[PDB]
RNA sequence: GGAUGACCCCAGGCGGUAGGGGAGCGUUCCCGAUGCCGAUGAAGGCCGACCCGCGAGGGCGGCUGGAGGUAAGGGAAGUGC
RNA sequence: GUGGAGCCUGGGAGUGAGGGCGCGAGCGAUAACGUCCGCGUCCGAGCGCGGGAACAACCGAGACCGCCAGCUAAGGCCCCC
RNA sequence: CGUGAGGGAAAGGUGAAAAGAACCCCGGGAGGGGAGUGAAAUAGAGCCUGAAACCGUGGGCUUACAAGCAGUCACGGCCCCGAGGGGUUGUGGCGUGCCUAUUGAAGCAUGAGCCGGCGACUCACGGUCGUGGGCGAGCUUAAGCCGUUGAGGCGGAGGC
């Protein structure tokens, strides 16, 4: 039994036990959150329209992190334009606990 | 007082050479050639970060389209189907379903067909 | 989650009878088969397409006056070395080359696209030698 | 480039040698050549307003006074020029060397005595200045010194 | 002529690939049947002076 | 166990000696001696002395067996070049580099 | 909003050459310093897949090195290729 | 009409070779990737992005950073794509 | 170097101490291998540190049907470190060096072989805005003088 959830403007296939890094959630570590459900699959197949009404995915927030640094660098030739920016995308790491429905 | 270059320029040059590790020939050995390679490298990364989002979507779309034609329709009809149905599963997850969960994908085709 | 990539699969051999089919309109599909784009696990950087056997390549069909007017062209590298061969003669001398040239042009360029062309087995005449890999007939 | 030992000769022709154009080797583009805007003998002094230094001098003493770090004395007991004598006295006055002291007195014997102490800067009163007051954690002054100070900010 | 000149410095790779043909081949040697020492075939043996089974040369 | 000899500052251009050294690398001491003896190169003289000196070190200083010695590693590094003036036409002076080699032979024992 | 920069919320802006403005980083030197770090290893060098910083950078750790180095805060320039 | 509007005083500029395109003319031959003005635009400085096979200025559109999410624009939807 | 007037370099560092390596070994020598000294000998005199270009030896990965500003995004493979990472790169996507000068350059327009070091907006005095403070119908001293020996004060001539 898996579920297609939506968080951070993206969608994910989750199953209980799965560790998932998502866009940063405003939630203290240790807490639990309920994710919207777009689809259920495995033994039952229930299709959200767009999200199925009674369903949620319980996920424990393991904690919040910052991604490995990406160097975003801009260069324009013959114009002496150079920009060096370090980006570290913030994220939340979730432990998928259970799929309700 | 006198503030000669001393230690500084070498260190900046090392920062750049290290970034250029792996590059061919002087592009990893010459500070200048390394510098230049990195300019291109930096823009390419930027361009391709943006272009990756497009690449994967086009990949998903081809996979979805193949899976659709197995069930008698094409991609465009199917997507109009999910739309009219108000099914919002994205191409990333649609494509996963089309490979890992053919039965679930089959269901969505039905709904898509039904919606029009 | 990351997008699925298939671990290597056994390639499916396929059989097409080209008789009376339109050259370009058949090539399209062979090209698509060759790329394996009909496969939901399609991956652009590996060869997971079908092997395609084609028989009766000599009996492929063509509209308008292309039998006399469609001219295949080869350049030898030498001064004046542009050779011109009409569909008529190409069919009357190397009929399999007609469909091969069509499919090849509709394949991607590069190493992979070159390999994919080797997975194309075209034959003038009703028979083929790949009875061993037991090609599944395809209606197209 | 004009103060450097070299000749003013153009080292090679302007054109047709296939080399960069140059003049003399005293030019700063040359190793060994002159320096372009390097230091020259310079006078960093300037006339800070008398009122400002007067005010600062006043405010510096005031700051120590405001912390109770200012001490005036009538005289210096058995200190007659020996460092060990000043040590004795200093002990009694609560100066154990735990803090730096600006010792301001017109008494030459006393200055001689405290002078070699690492924690004591020593001064004649006519030399009271705010740098030395701020450097030091404590201001210790002759009553005689205190007067000239008062006259000074008068 | 007009003094042709290299247009680009040869890269280490291009330089080193030219020399892919420069390895010496080791001297071809056979044991002298008399003294068993190694020497080039078809030469009087410099070790014992024998050739064709007879002594030809002082050594 | 290894035994090494280095002939430093040999007045021969590294590239040319390396040719000869390349021939004996990984060879038995005896084969290397034979190869060197009939190598038609100036360099074979120098490599031979280093080979031979490395052998002696093995035997005399390092409790190694002559019948067991092989060329474990061998290489030529550049020493400081002797720069010399080569007079040319039209008043021009080139600088010839009479190059210099550090020749190293390292012997190991092939057991059995 | 709190109550004057504490952070938080809302909204809107944020392509850029000549150029204007702003905030910073680093180098040498001075005060801080009769101080402090230092052979249980200074500076420098070589690594690092680690930490902080948007960045210039700063840390930290390992190796080298062998005797110097120098804070918070200010000051001055032969200050960054 | 509250806008990186406007007005006033003062500080610092840079610029004073433009160019394509549309339209209005002149010159030219109802020639020129011509030339010279007017209005506008874009490139210049947006040789950043999509389309136009490729292509500064044509069509689309003004790139703060990230996303393996969504909708569209021009242009597309036989295969290369 | 120049007939000459004249031009005019480069070149510093063992170690606390020579204790500067007896003697043995290979070698004609040079050089090296042991031995010995030393805290240290990759401090051994070609001697403190010992960067980079550059050259080489060993290993890991890769490469002989492939089309290129050499990268970059993706995936897979192999190797290494111990749901992660590092190295490598097979295939796929995308992709017109840097600087300068230009209306416009990847441009077949300039400069640059590569690396290291030197290398260009400063100071004085005036001016003019702005600004941080002092004093304010007033503000301020200059030269000198006394003092100090990194102490400051006096000095009103004069200037505004
Ligand atoms: C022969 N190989 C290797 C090569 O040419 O570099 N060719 C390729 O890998 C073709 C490939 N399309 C190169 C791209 O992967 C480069 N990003
Ligand atoms: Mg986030
Ligand atoms: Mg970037
Ligand atoms: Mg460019
Ligand atoms: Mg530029
Ligand atoms: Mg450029
Ligand atoms: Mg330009
Ligand atoms: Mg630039
Ligand atoms: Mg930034
Ligand atoms: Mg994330
Ligand atoms: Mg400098
Ligand atoms: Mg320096
Ligand atoms: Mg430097
Ligand atoms: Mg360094
Ligand atoms: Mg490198
Ligand atoms: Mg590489
Ligand atoms: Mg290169
Ligand atoms: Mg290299
Ligand atoms: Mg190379
Ligand atoms: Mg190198
Ligand atoms: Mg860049
Ligand atoms: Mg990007
Ligand atoms: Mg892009
Ligand atoms: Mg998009
Ligand atoms: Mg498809
Ligand atoms: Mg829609
Ligand atoms: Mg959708
Ligand atoms: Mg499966
Ligand atoms: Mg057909
Ligand atoms: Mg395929
Ligand atoms: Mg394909
Ligand atoms: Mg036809
Ligand atoms: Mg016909
Ligand atoms: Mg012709
Ligand atoms: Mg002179
Ligand atoms: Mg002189
Ligand atoms: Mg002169
Ligand atoms: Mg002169
Ligand atoms: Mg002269
Ligand atoms: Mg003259
Ligand atoms: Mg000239
Ligand atoms: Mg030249
Ligand atoms: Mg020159
Ligand atoms: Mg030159
Ligand atoms: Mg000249
Ligand atoms: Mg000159
Ligand atoms: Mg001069
Ligand atoms: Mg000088
Ligand atoms: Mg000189
Ligand atoms: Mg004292
Ligand atoms: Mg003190
Ligand atoms: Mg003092
Ligand atoms: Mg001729
Ligand atoms: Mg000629
Ligand atoms: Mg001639
Ligand atoms: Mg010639
Ligand atoms: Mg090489
Ligand atoms: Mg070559
Ligand atoms: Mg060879
Ligand atoms: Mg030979
Ligand atoms: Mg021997
Ligand atoms: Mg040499
Ligand atoms: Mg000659
Ligand atoms: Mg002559
Ligand atoms: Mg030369
Ligand atoms: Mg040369
Ligand atoms: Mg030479
Ligand atoms: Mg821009
Ligand atoms: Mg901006
Ligand atoms: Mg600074
Ligand atoms: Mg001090
Ligand atoms: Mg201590
Ligand atoms: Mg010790
Ligand atoms: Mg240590
Ligand atoms: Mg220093
Ligand atoms: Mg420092
Ligand atoms: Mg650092
Ligand atoms: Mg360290
Ligand atoms: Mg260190
Ligand atoms: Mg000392
Ligand atoms: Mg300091
Ligand atoms: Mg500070
Ligand atoms: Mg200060
Ligand atoms: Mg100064
Ligand atoms: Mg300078
Ligand atoms: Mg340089
Ligand atoms: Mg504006
Ligand atoms: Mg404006
Ligand atoms: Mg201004
Ligand atoms: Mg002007
Ligand atoms: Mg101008
Ligand atoms: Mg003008
Ligand atoms: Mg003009
Ligand atoms: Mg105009
Ligand atoms: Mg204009
Ligand atoms: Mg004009
Ligand atoms: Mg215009
Ligand atoms: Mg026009
Ligand atoms: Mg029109
Ligand atoms: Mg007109
Ligand atoms: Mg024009
Ligand atoms: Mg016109
Ligand atoms: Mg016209
Ligand atoms: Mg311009
Ligand atoms: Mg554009
Ligand atoms: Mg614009
Ligand atoms: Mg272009
Ligand atoms: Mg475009
Ligand atoms: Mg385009
Ligand atoms: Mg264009
Ligand atoms: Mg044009
Ligand atoms: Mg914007
Ligand atoms: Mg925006
Ligand atoms: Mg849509
Ligand atoms: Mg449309
Ligand atoms: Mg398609
Ligand atoms: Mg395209
Ligand atoms: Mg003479
Ligand atoms: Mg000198
Ligand atoms: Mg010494
Ligand atoms: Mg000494
Ligand atoms: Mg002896
Ligand atoms: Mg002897
Ligand atoms: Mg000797
Ligand atoms: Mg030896
Ligand atoms: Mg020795
Ligand atoms: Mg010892
Ligand atoms: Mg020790
Ligand atoms: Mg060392
Ligand atoms: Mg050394
Ligand atoms: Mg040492
Ligand atoms: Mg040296
Ligand atoms: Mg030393
Ligand atoms: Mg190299
Ligand atoms: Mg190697
Ligand atoms: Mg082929
Ligand atoms: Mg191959
Ligand atoms: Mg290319
Ligand atoms: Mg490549
Ligand atoms: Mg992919
Ligand atoms: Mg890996
Ligand atoms: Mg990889
Ligand atoms: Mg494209
Ligand atoms: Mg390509
Ligand atoms: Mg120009
Ligand atoms: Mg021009
Ligand atoms: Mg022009
Ligand atoms: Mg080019
Ligand atoms: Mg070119
Ligand atoms: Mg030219
Ligand atoms: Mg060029
Ligand atoms: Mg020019
Ligand atoms: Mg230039
Ligand atoms: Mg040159
Ligand atoms: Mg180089
Ligand atoms: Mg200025
Ligand atoms: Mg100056
Ligand atoms: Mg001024
Ligand atoms: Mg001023
Ligand atoms: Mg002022
Ligand atoms: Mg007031
Ligand atoms: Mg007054
Ligand atoms: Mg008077
Ligand atoms: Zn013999």
């Amino acid at each position: 039994m898996f579920a297609i959830v939506k968080t951070g403007g993206k969608q994910y296939r989750v199953e209980p036990g799965l560790k998932l890094r998502v866009e940063k959630l405003d939630a203290e570590p240790g807490a639990t959150v309920e994710l919207p459900v777009l689809l259920l699959g495995g033994e039952k197949t229930v299709v959200g329209t767009p999200v199925v009404e009674g369903a949620s995915v319980v996920a424990e927030v393991l904690g919040h992190g910052r991604g490995k640094k990406i160097l975003v660098s801009k260069f324009k030739a013959k114009v002496q334009y150079r920009r060096k920016k370090g980006h570290r995308q913030p994220y939340t790491e979730l432990l998928i606990k259970e799929i309700r429905g | 007082p006198r503030a000669k270059t001393g230690v500084v320029r070498r260190r900046k040059h090392k920062k750049i050479l290290k970034l250029a590790k792996g590059y061919w020939g002087l592009r990893s050995k010459s500070f200048r050639k390394a510098r230049e390679t990195l300019f291109a490298a930096g823009n390419y990364a930027y361009a391709h970060r943006k272009r990756r989002k497009r690449d994967f979507r086009r990949l998903w779309i081809v996979r979805i389209n193949a899976a659709c034609r197995q069930h008698g329709l094409n991609y465009s009809t199917f997507i109009h189907g999910l739309k009219k149905a108000g099914i919002e599963v994205d191409r990333k997850n649609l494509a996963d379903l089309a490979v890992r969960e053919p039965q679930v994908f089959a269901e969505l085709v039905e709904r898509a067909k039904a919606a029009q | 989650m990351k997008t699925y990539v298939p671990k290597q699969v056994e390639p499916r051999w396929v059989l097409i009878d080209a008789e009376g089919k339109t050259l370009g309109r058949l090539a399209t599909k062979i090209a698509t088969l060759l790329r394996g784009k009909h496969r939901p696990d399609w991956t652009p950087n590996v060869a997971m397409g079908d092997f395609v056997v084609v028989v009766n390549a000599d009996k492929i069909r063509v509209t308008g006056k292309k039998l006399e007017q469609k001219i295949y062209t080869r350049y030898s590298g030498y001064p004046g070395g542009l050779k011109k061969i009409p569909l008529e003669k190409m069919l009357a001398t190397h009929p399999e080359r007609v469909l091969e040239h069509a499919v090849k042009g509709m394949l991607p360029k590069g190493p992979l696209g070159r390999r994919l062309f080797k997975r194309l087995k075209v034959y003038a005449g009703p028979d083929h030698p790949h009875q061993a890999q037991r090609p599944e007939k395809l209606e197209v | 480039r004009g103060e450097v030992a070299y000749s003013g000769r153009k080292i090679w022709p302007q054109k047709h040698t296939g080399r960069a154009r140059h003049g003399d080797i005293g030019a700063p583009i040359f190793v060994g050549g002159g320096v372009v805007f390097g230091p020259k003998p310079r006078d960093y002094s300037y006339t800070l307003p008398k009122k400002v230094r007067k005010k600062g001098l006043a405010m510096a003493v005031a700051d120590r006074a405001r912390e109770g770090k200012l001490l005036l004395v009538e005289a210096f007991a058995g200190v007659n020029g020996k460092t060990k004598e000043f040590l004795a006295w200093a002990k009694e006055a609560g100066l154990d060397g735990s803090e730096s002291v600006l010792l301001v007195t017109g008494n030459e014997l006393v200055r001689r005595a405290a002078r070699n102490l690492p924690w004591v800067v020593t001064l004649a009163p006519e030399g009271l200045n705010v740098y030395d007051i701020v450097r030091t954690e404590r201001l210790v002054m002759d009553l005689d010194a205190w007067e000239v100070f008062q006259n000074r900010i008068g | 002529a007009k003094h042709p000149v290299p247009k680009k410095k040869t890269s280490k790779a291009r330089r080193d690939a030219r020399r892919s043909h420069h390895a010496l081949t080791p001297p071809t040697l056979v044991p002298c049947p008399e003294c068993k020492a190694m020497k080039p075939p078809h030469t009087v043996c410099p070790e014992c002076g024998y050739y064709a089974g007879r002594k030809v040369l002082e050594v | 166990m290894e035994a090494k000899a280095i002939a430093r500052y040999v007045r021969i251009s590294p590239r040319k000696v390396r040719l000869v050294v390349d021939l004996i690398r990984g060879k038995s001491l005896e084969e290397a001696r034979n190869i060197l003896r009939y190598t038609n190169k100036r360099g074979a003289y120098f490599v031979a002395k280093v080979l031979e000196s490395a052998a002696a070190n093995a035997v005399n200083n390092h409790d190694m067996l002559e019948d067991r010695l092989y060329v474990k590693a061998a290489y030529v590094d550049e020493g400081p070049a002797l720069k010399r003036v080569l007079p040319r036409a039209r008043g021009r002076a080139d600088i010839i580099k009479k190059r210099t080699s550090h020749i190293t032979v390292i012997l190991g024992e092939k057991h059995g």
